[PDB]
């Protein structure tokens, strides 16, 4: 399966950590799309034009493909030190 | 040729990795960097299995654009005050230049590319820290 991870404020809005979707997506792009059309609350979370990806733990284009096994994170601009 | 990532909670020293970062004698120029949180406590949220790597990813990035020596870069995470020291980004070249510009260049990328993100413990309650457009125009002219 993929793993979504999700931080800070969008794992605030999407009321979880982390999920399981299927590998059924060809990007990361098509995957925000199917999870923001779970909930308004998906929505708002997974809509932000400054929302960032990750898969595997590197930044990536949301045009970045998918393939199972991938870990996918979601998150907003960083604010580090 | 050496990099030191570190990420935890803990405290570190400057003039605990000095020494290391500087032992080289080809590395003629050492730059450091301390960041420190800028009265409410900050915590900070992270990505565990991406911070490590995204630190090193940028250390990558900066040693193929400039000549580096050692590298240290050292990132807390947890809750910290104003005064205490977040973050420390040790480079060293042959010349002052390649040096001062790493670690401009690595602390840029830091802000804008490494997954932690600050709240603040306020009297209203916890409030995410707003990410700032600067840090995103000095990410972007390298
Ligand atoms: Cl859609
Ligand atoms: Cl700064
Ligand atoms: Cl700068």
């Amino acid at each position: 399966m993929i793993k979504v991870l999700f931080f800070a404020q969008v794992r605030e809005l999407v009321g979880t950590d982390a999920t399981e979707v299927a590998a059924d997506f060809p990007t990361v792009e098509a995957l925000r799309q199917h999870m923001a059309a779970q909930s308004d609350r998906w929505a708002l979370a997974l809509e932000d034009g400054k929302l960032l990806a990750a898969v595997n733990q590197t930044l990536v284009s949301f045009d970045h493909p998918l393939t199972d096994g991938d870990e996918v994170a979601f998150f907003p601009p960083v604010t580090g030190g | 040729a050496e990099t030191k990532i570190v990420v935890g909670p803990q405290p570190f020293s400057v003039g605990e990795e000095y020494p290391w970062l500087a032992e080289r004698d080809e590395d003629g120029a050492v730059v450091t960097f301390t960041g420190k949180v800028r009265v409410n406590a900050l915590t900070l949220e992270h990505y565990p299995g991406m911070t490590e790597k995204a630190l090193a990813e940028i250390v990558d990035e900066a040693r193929n654009r400039w000549p580096l020596g050692r590298v240290t870069v050292i990132h807390r995470i947890g809750e910290l005050w104003p005064g205490d020291e977040i973050v420390f980004v040790g480079v060293t070249s042959a010349h002052r230049s390649s040096a001062f510009e790493a670690g401009q260049f690595i602390m840029d990328y830091l802000k804008t590319r490494a997954p932690f993100w600050k709240r603040e413990a306020t009297p209203e309650g916890d409030r995410w820290v707003e990410a700032r457009e600067s840090d995103q125009q000095a990410a972007k002219r390298w």
